[PDB]
C-alpha cells in the first residue's frame, strides 16, 4: 500500500506480523535524525516477507513516530512490541538486483573470531563466533565485508544468521613480484589506520607543501552544486539514482553517506588522476581496501599508527585511546606496504615523504597477480 | 580541502537489531 504526501515523496505502507520476544530480523542505522533499513537478516519474519528493504526509512511503526528515534530507542521500543506491525516507509532508492536462489557457500574457518573482540562489528548482537576447523554455512555475501552465516554445531534454535568478516583467501605465502613505477605513471598513495592519528593533516600537509606532485581523485555526490563549485574538479555532481547505479556497477572504491547525500571515490577518479603524470593521495577505510586491490590502479598502501599506549598517555579524550588502540590488534591482516608510527608530524611527514619519493628510484614487491 | 569527504571517513553509524 502507497500513500501520496503532500509536500514530501510517496510513502510506502507494509504490514509484518511480529513474535513476541523474537526480533523480525533487520536491524536499523542512523542516519541523521532518520531511521534507516541497514541491514535483512536470513531466518526471520522480515526476510520471509520480502516487505523490507535495506536503505528503507522507517517513518512510523504502528501509529509511532520513528522519524528523530536513536536506533537505540527502536531497539527498546521493538523489543515490546508484537503482533501485526505496519510501516511506514520512504522506500529504498538503492538498487539489489533481481531476486537471486538462496546460494550456501560451505566454508572451513582457519582462524579463530569472537565478535566482542571486534570494534567493526556492524551489529553486536548478531556477531557470530567460530574457531579454527570450524565449519560455516555462508547464506548471503551480499555485503562483501560481512557475511551472513550459520555455525554448524551450534545447539540453540538460531533461528537468525550471524555476522562474519568477509576476509578474502589470504594465504601463509603469497607469490610477489617486483614491480617499477613508471616515470608518467605514479602508484596512488593511499593511507589507511586509525581516525585522530594525523591521517588527514599529513595528506594536507603533502598536499600544500607539494603542490605540484600530488593531486585528489574526483569524488561523486549527490548533492545539488554549489555556487562556487565547478562541475569537474570539485565533485562530479549526479543524480542519487546515477550514484546508486554506479554503486551497484562497482564503479565506486568507497562510498559513504553525509547529510543526507552521498559521497564517494569512483575507480576511474583515481584512473584519471594517474594516468597525469600526478601523484593520487587518498585516504580510505580498511574496511575499502578490497576493492581497491581488486582494481589494477596498483596502489601503495601506507598505514599511519599512533605510538604504543605509554607512548599515547605521554603525549595526552579518554575514550579516544582505548578507541584506537582496540584498532591497532586488528591491523593484522597486513595488506599494506608499510607502516608509520606518528609520533610526532613532522617525523611522520618526512618519513611519509620519503617512502613516496623512494617509488620514483626503487622498485617495489606487488602480488604477482597485479602484473600477469 | 573537501569538509565532507573528511566525515564519510569517520566509521558507519552502529547497528540495531529489531
Amino acid at each position: 500500500e502507497s500513500i501520496g504526501q503532500y509536500g514530501g515523496e510517496t510513502v510506502k505502507i507494509v504490514r509484518i506480523e511480529k513474535a513476541r520476544d523474537i526480533p523480525l530480523g533487520a536491524t536499523v542505522r542512523n542516519e541523521m535524525d532518520s531511521v534507516i533499513i541497514s541491514r535483512i537478516v536470513k531466518g526471520g519474519a522480515a526476510e520471509k516477507s520480502g516487505l523490507l528493504h535495506e536503505g528503507d526509512e522507517v517513518l512510523e511503526i504502528n501509529g509511532i513516530e520513528i522519524r528523530g528515534k536513536d536506533v537505540n530507542e527502536v531497539f527498546d521500543l521493538l523489543s515490546d512490541m508484537h503482533g501485526t506491525l505496519t510501516f511506514v516507509l520512504i522506500p529504498s532508492q538503492q538498487i539489489k538486483p533481481p531476486p537471486a536462489k538462496e546460494t550456501v557457500i560451505h566454508v572451513k574457518a582457519h582462524f579463530d573470531y569472537d565478535p566482542s573482540d571486534d570494534p567493526y562489528v556492524p551489529c553486536r548482537e548478531l556477531g557470530l563466533s567460530f574457531q579454527k576447523g570450524d565449519i560455516l554455512h555462508v547464506i548471503s555475501q551480499e555485503d562483501p565485508n560481512w557475511w551472513q552465516a550459520y555455525r554448524e554445531g551450534d545447539e540453540d534454535n538460531q533461528p537468525l544468521a550471524g555476522l562474519v568478516p568477509g576476509k578474502e583467501e589470504i594465504l601463509t605465502y603469497e607469490e610477489m613480484s617486483l614491480y617499477h613505477q613508471p616515470a608518467n605513471r605514479k602508484r596512488p598513495i593511499i593511507l589507511i589506520g586509525p581516525q585522530n592519528c594525523g591521517q588527514n593533516e599529513l595528506r594536507q600537509r603533502l598536499m600544500n607543501k607539494e603542490k605540484d606532485r600530488f593531486a585528489s581523485a574526483v569524488p561523486h555526490t549527490t548533492r545539488s552544486r554549489r555556487d562556487q563549485e565547478v562541475a569537474g574538479r570539485d565533485y562530479h555532481f549526479v543524480s542519487r539514482q546515477a550514484f546508486e547505479a554506479d554503486i551497484a556497477a562497482g564503479k565506486f572504491i568507497e562510498h559513504g553517506e553525509f547529510e543526507k547525500n552521498l559521497y564517494g571515490t569512483s575507480i576511474d577518479s583515481v584512473r584519471q588522476v594517474i594516468n597525469s603524470g600526478k601523484i593520487c593521495l587518498l585516504s580510505l577505510r580498511t574496511q575499502s581496501l578490497k576493492t581497491l586491490r581488486n582494481s589494477d590502479l596498483k596502489p601503495y598502501i601506507i598505514f599511519i599508527a599512533p605510538p604504543s599506549q605509554e607512548r599515547l598517555r605521554a603525549l595526552l579524550e579518554l575514550r579516544e585511546i582505548i578507541e584506537k588502540t582496540r584498532e591497532m590488534e586488528q591491523n593484522n591482516g597486513h595488506y599494506f606496504d608499510t607502516a608509520i608510527v606518528n609520533s610526532d608530524l613532522d617525523k611522520a611527514y618526512q618519513e611519509l615523504l620519503r617512502l613516496i619519493n623512494k617509488l620514483d628510484t626503487e622498485p617495489q614487491w606487488v602480488p604477482s597477480t597485479w602484473l600477469r | 580541502p573537501r569538509l565532507e569527504m573528511d566525515n564519510v571517513l569517520k566509521p558507519p553509524p552502529e547497528e540495531r537489531l529489531i
